[PDB]
RNA sequence: ACAGAUGUCCUCGAGAGGUA
């Protein structure tokens, strides 16, 4: 049902902008995203992080719900 | 266990509910009779329906110990079970039994194959087991010919209009009678009988029944109602009638998945141990509860949808609901292919309802009547939702992956299997393609609106028939936004005509000697509705008997002329069960309008048979039209045993009034209001439970494993009134603000 | 049997004593029961006992069993609190 | 044959009524538990005397929880369905297994090797009853029934009662 | 709940002695000699069907001025009986107490005596033998007409063997009975 | 270290990306990290319970 | 008439190497 579930996600704002990582749990409104480089979870909201491909593409915002889709 | 089951038990795990049977204390050998007049541990009961199909077909030809006797060891088996159930429920206002009857032409064309099936089992079967006798008396072994003609019980034999049926009637009265002049709780206990003359499915019959006690002003709308029944779809049926103190009682399917099914042989190995261990064993069939109230509930939390130009209405959110659960699935009309597994689209189906309802200014439903332009839109979303489910459902088969076959030849998930799909029905021509799609198009929407109306407002055709074996694809009923559905009523059919549209195969002799001569005859006249080898047997998908059969279907006209040419030539004792009848209520020697009953009908009145006494619910119950019985039943008379071998001592009429049974007519078309003074039940549910049903819950992951577990804690639930106001206490004061005072 | 007003053990309360009212006290007052004193803007459990204790003002009573088996039984607010 | 006890029985009263009407709750507990009680050991309590006198003792609290285990010293009327006695009773019921004299809060059942060959059933009657020569016992009718059941004391009592030997009858 | 203290090793006597017979033999728990709750050695009482009616009458008469009061401070024949009983019953004991009320027919439309000189007269009467007070307590409740009924209908009875007393005092009972 | 055994002669387990359907009584931990043959390529970052390797017997 | 799947933790005895 959630879309924000196994995609590669980069952090924005805070004091983790342009970090890279793997959401692994979501519920509710907070989002648990993993570190690549740093050994820790951090939970922040899904619309503040963006979205961007597995392989590797352009970024996009919380509109992946209209989409209902990837990339 | 089946799948609708398993999802309805994932879904809403608190509707599971176990049971309190009774234990008859043993002493000395002898056993307590156990007491009726006593308070009910699974709360007080009024009222009580019973499908008699539902239980003289399980005890007739079981899986574990055939009858050895004749009829007499089913009857024996059928009158236990029902005195077990009475036992286990104990309804103290009305006792309704009811059998399967005359039913409308809908339900022929998959009642017919699926008796044909089940005679071509039973020949396989007998061909089988011929061939293994043969076998064995190659070696040297003998096998007395008793053994040999033994066969099975002819399940297909059952069918209203034999003289099983008349039999099995017979045999009740006298069970019913027996136990209301034997047993003091049965004092206000009113019972009555539908047979398997009177028309109806056994369901429907309920349905009718139900809707005639709610016709009347002074019906007390707190009554409780149970149904019995092995059917899956009479616990969704009964969540239509739009009583929230509902609950459906039926066999702990649970426990029975993996029940005892061990070998008659290994019985005997260990000798009394075993045997006693078994026989302890099985004494005892758990069952469980299916309450509706609680479900009601969880039916409001789980259709709400935030924003709607019109009113939020319970009662009217539930028939969506029932429509689409029977457009997904029933017992009248072919699968679509879209809806094959029919759990997992039932919440896609129903995310679609909530994107479509915003768009739509009015309800799905109205009464029963289904709004066709809203209906439309419906339907045209499903159709653009239904490539992304029809292309998963095929990546799951090839994953998966990795008698006539057609749907294998069809190779649906290539593209362009608009035509691909019907020319597995029909043959490979352009023109013929739109028009066989508009005709089921047409056909499809007939029979939804005649299966709403039969399953709202009671039968209205009586004679409409779906003639087509094979559902149409995604994206249908495109352009129909100009027909008007007006439904005919007809005329039921008669039991022999009911009983040759059901068509049994050669197997079965439960025909008179007319019948059978006019059939077996090579040169007959609908010889070529009859096939004998049965090859129509067709897979497409699933597995084994739930294939569909292809045979050709049934002219009404052809057996019309062939039963009346039968007709003259038949003998008049035969003829005589040609009478649609009416149901029979009988009621105790003690009963509160005993006395106005038999000082106004069988009295010194004596009146020429046409004097008829209507009464309310006020006094005692069972509101409906009283006639004079037309069987031999007369005052200070005597009733035969028809058991024979069973030991049941005679009765006299001084006992037990008989009387014919008419239901009410309805006055006005049944809506779905709750009647006033209405008290609902106790508060159970938490917000908790209402988020639970609100988040999509992946059949709970299996995180904690909360699907299985402390099932037993769940404990009972009270039912039943609770509070003389009708009415939560929301604000307002002095009984509230005292409540809020004491809570807070 | 209960050595009447005879009794010969300390008129002061022990450690173990005080623990145990404290603890029983304070897991009362934690769940929903009545307290007899005010509480004066105090919400921990513990403190409440303490509190109540401060004047003596628990309706407990402390049985103290000889080793033969008699016992005898001594009112909290008659005890005293020194420790 | 009533018989006039001093039983006991443990209430644990909760916490949340450890107030100055704890006394009246345990009384009202105790009432509201103790009558219409089938016990096996004992029988039926059919009401207890004495209300305003029944003593209370000091409750003792559990180590593991705040609850208080009360044991009260109550006196009350007993009823026993015991076993070698003859009993006068009233039929309730009639059925083809026998017929349910009444003994006060007691049913007792006769089968069918019970009674004497002196009784058949039948339904000719207006009242289903047992009808032979010199015998006449009907839906509401007295008689005169000798226990000789096993009782068979879990959670519940109950009894047998046989018809052989004369006496046993209307009279 | 229990009333008695263990004793004469209660704990694996196995069968001690079969459940009580015709001929005497009281079980473990309603011997003779009870223990009382305030001292010991009370005698087991002799409560007849009669007297039994007119406890619980007592009793339920006793209770009804009770809460009467406490309210108050806080703001023919059997047809005649079975009226009087259930406008008591409906309020007095409250709750359920469905077993209450068949006992107490059971003990209106079978009460031998109806009257406390009546009950007082046939206990001072039954007072001057020695028997099991169960004895007396049956022969008191059932009415009988000869020595082998009463034996028979009541057994345990057979230390009287001169019957003239047992005559005598059996028409003491059926006289009174009559007196009602 | 992961090994396949062979069970009798057909009953050999297989390096696969198990799925909820076909396969039963699977882990609690993610399974989109392994690719068709069931290994994870190198040079992707893990964490806690995550399936490195996909069996199935 | 009717009826095709899931419930969360598995080792166990030993051996060896070390930390306070
Ligand atoms: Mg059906």
């Amino acid at each position: 049902r959630e879309v924000a579930l196994g995609k590669t996600v980069r952090i924005r704002s805070a004091g983790y902008k342009g970090q890279l990582g793997i959401v692994k749990d979501v519920n509710g409104d907070k989002a648990t995203v993993e570190l690549h480089s740093k050994n820790k979870h951090i939970t922040i909201d899904k619309h503040k992080l963006t979205y961007y491909n597995r392989e590797g593409g352009e970024g996009i915002t919380y509109d992946e719900l209209v989409n209902r889709r990837g990339r | 266990v089946p799948s609708f089951f398993r999802w309805l038990s994932r879904k809403y795990p608190k509707i599971i509910s176990p049971v309190l049977e009774e234990q008859p204390q043993i002493v000395d050998g002898v056993i307590l009779p156990l007491d009726y007049s006593a308070s009910n541990p699974n709360g007080e009961l009024d009222n009580l329906y019973l499908d008699m199909n539902g239980i003289v077909h399980p005890c007739s030809h079981p899986e574990n110990k055939p009858p050895p006797e004749t009829e007499d060891e089913m009857l024996l088996a059928v009158f236990e079970y029902t005195n077990r159930v009475l036992n286990m429920a104990r309804p103290r206002k009305v006792l309704v039994m009811a059998v399967d009857g005359v039913a409308p032409r809908a339900k022929m064309n998959q009642q017919r194959a699926r008796r044909f099936r089940s005679a071509r089992d039973a020949q396989i079967e007998n061909e089988a087991r011929e061939e293994i006798m043969r076998q064995r008396e190659e070696v040297g072994e003998i096998i007395d010919d008793a053994v040999r003609n033994k066969k099975t019980w002819d399940s297909n034999a059952i069918t209203p209009g034999t003289p099983f049926m008349d039999k099995l009637a017979a045999a009740l009265r006298y069970w019913t009678a027996f136990k209301l002049a034997t047993d003091p709780g049965w004092k206000n206990l009113q019972v009555i009988i539908s047979d398997a003359t009177v028309p109806g499915e056994g369901e429907h019959k309920i349905m009718n029944f139900i809707r005639s006690q709610r016709a009347d002003p002074e019906y007390n709308p707190n009554t409780t109602h149970c149904i019995y029944g092995l059917d899956a779809d009479l616990i969704f049926l009964g969540l239509a009638t739009h009583e929230p103190h509902f609950k459906i009682l039926r066999e702990d399917v649970f426990a029975q998945d993996n029940r005892k099914r061990n070998n008659l042989k290994d019985t005997i190995n260990m000798t009394e141990e075993e045997k006693q261990f078994l026989q302890k064993q099985n004494s005892e069939q758990p069952f469980l509860w299916l309450h509706i109230n609680v479900l009601r509930e969880y039916l409001s939390a789980e259709l709400w949808v935030p924003g709607l130009p019109f009113t939020f209405d319970l009662e009217r959110a539930i028939d969506d609901w029932v429509f689409m659960c029977f457009f997904c699935g029933n017992d009248f009309l072919p699968h679509l292919p879209c809806l094959d597994v029919r759990e997992n689209s039932i919440d896609i189906l129903l995310d679609i309802w909530k994107v479509v309802l915003p768009k739509l200014k009015t309800y799905m439903t109205c009464d029963g009547v289904l709004n066709l332009p809203s209906v439309e839109t419906l339907l045209q979303h499903l159709g653009s939702r239904e490539g992304d489910i029809f292309k998963t459902r095929h990546i799951q088969e090839a994953r998966k992956k990795e008698v006539f076959d057609t749907d294998e030849f069809v190779k649906l998930f290539e593209p362009g299997y608009h035509e691909r799909y019907y020319t597995a029905k029909f043959h490979v021509t352009p023109q013929d393609i739109e028009q066989l799609r508009k005709d089921m198009v047409k056909c499809y929407i007939e029979g939804v609106a005649w299966v709403l109306m039969y399953y709202y407002q009671g039968c209205a055709s009586w004679n409409w028939f779906y003639p087509y074996h094979y559902a149409p694809l995604a994206t249908d009923f495109h352009g129909f936004s100009h027909l008007e559905i007006k439904f005919e009523e007809g005329t039921p059919f008669l039991p022999y005509e009911q009983l040759m549209s059901v068509l049994p195969a050669a197997s079965g002799h439960a025909l008179p000697k007319i019948f059978r001569s006019l059939m077996s005859e090579p040169d007959s006249e609908i010889i070529d509705f009859y096939p004998e080898e049965f090859p129509i047997d067709m897979n497409g998908k699933k597995m084994s008997w739930q294939g569909i059969a292809l045979l050709p279907f049934i002219d009404q006209d052809r057996l019309l002329t062939a039963v009346r040419a039968q007709y003259p030539l038949l003998s008049d004792a035969e003829r005589a069960r040609n009478i649609r009848g009416e149901p029979v209520l009988l009621i105790s020697n003690k009963n509160a309008n005993y006395e106005r009953f038999s000082k106004k009908l069988y009295s010194k009145e004596n009146n020429n048979n046409n004097v008829v006494v209507k009464f309310q619910h006020f006094k005692s119950g069972l509101s409906g039209i009283v006639s004079k019985d037309v069987e031999g039943f007369e005052l200070n008379g005597k009733i035969v045993c028809p058991i024979q071998g069973g030991s049941l001592p005679n009765l006299s009429t001084t006992l037990i009034l008989k009387m014919s049974y008419r239901l009410i007519p309805l006055p006005s078309r049944n809506k779905s209001i709750i009647l006033n003074g209405f008290i609902p039940s106790e508060p159970v549910l938490t917000a908790y439970d209402l988020d639970s049903i609100m988040y999509k819950y992946n059949n709970q992951n299996y995180s904690r494993r909360w699907n299985f577990g402390n099932d037993l804690k769940q404990n009972i639930v009270p039912v039943g009134p609770k509070g003389i106001t009708q009415y939560k206490p929301r604000t307002g004061g002095y009984r509230a603000f005292f409540y809020f005072a004491e809570l807070s | 049997a209960i050595p009447k007003d005879q009794r010969a053990t300390t008129p002061y309360m022990t450690k173990y004593e005080r623990a145990r009212i404290l603890g029983t006290r304070a897991l009362q007052i934690s769940m929903n029961a009545p307290v007899f004193v005010d509480l004066e803007g105090e919400t921990d459990p513990l403190r409440i006992a303490m509190k109540e204790l401060a004047e003596k003002k628990i309706p407990l009573v402390i049985r103290r069993y000889l080793p033969d088996g008699s016992f005898e039984d001594w009112s909290v607010e008659e005890l005293i609190v020194d420790l | 044959m009533f018989f006039i006890k001093d039983l006991s029985l443990n209430i644990t009263l909760h916490p949340s009524f450890f107030g100055p009407r704890m006394k009246q709750y345990l009384k009202t507990k105790l009432l509201e538990e103790v009558e219409g009680s089938c016990t096996g050991k004992f029988g039926y309590i059919l009401c207890v005397l004495d209300y305003d006198n029944i003593d209370i003792q000091r409750g003792r609290i559990l180590p593991t929880d705040g609850s208080a285990e009360f044991n009260v010293k109550y006196r009350a009327v007993v009823f026993k369905p015991f076993k070698g006695e003859v009993v006068d009773g009233t039929v309730v019921s009639c059925s083809q297994h026998g017929f349910e004299v009444q003994v006060g809060p007691m049913k007792v059942f006769v089968t069918k090797h019970l009674m004497p060959q002196d009784l058949t059933f039948n339904a000719g009657s207006n009242p289903p009853s047992y009808q032979s020569s010199e015998d006449v016992i009907t839906i509401k009718s007295r008689i005169r029934v000798k226990i000789e059941g096993c009782i068979s004391q879990v959670s519940s009592i109950h009894a047998i009662g046989s018809i052989k030997e004369d006496y046993l009858g209307a009279i | 709940s229990t009333s008695t203290f263990q004793t004469r090793r209660r704990r694996l006597k196995k069968v001690e002695e079969e459940e009580n017979a015709a001929t005497l033999q009281l079980g473990q728990e309603f011997q003779l000699k009870q223990i009382n709750h305030q001292g010991e050695e009370e005698e087991l009482i002799a409560l007849n069907l009669s007297e039994a009616r007119l406890v619980i009458k007592e009793a339920l008469v006793e209770r009804r001025r009770a809460f009467k009061r406490s309210q108050k401070k806080h703001k023919e024949t059997r047809e005649k009986e079975l009226e009087s009983i259930d406008v008591l019953l409906e309020q007095t004991t409250g709750g359920n107490n469905k077993d209450l009320k068949n006992t107490m027919q059971y003990l209106t439309n079978f009460s031998r005596f109806r009257d406390q000189e009546t009950v007082g007269a046939v206990i001072q009467l039954l007072k001057s033998t020695g028997l099991h007070p169960f004895e007396v307590a049956q022969l008191g409740s059932l009415a009988c007409d000869t020595a082998d009924e009463a034996k028979t209908l009541i057994p345990s009875l057979n230390n009287k063997i001169s019957d003239d007393e047992l005559e005598r005092i059996l028409k003491e009972l059926s006289n009174l009975e009559t007196l009602y | 270290m992961d090994q396949e055994k062979k069970y009798g002669m057909s009953i050999t387990e297989t390096f696969e990306k198990p799925q909820r359907t076909n396969t039963l009584r699977m882990k609690h931990g993610t399974y989109d990290k392994l690719d068709d043959d069931g290994l994870i390529a190198p040079g992707v970052r893990v964490s806690g319970e995550d399936v490195i390797i996909g069996k199935t017997t």
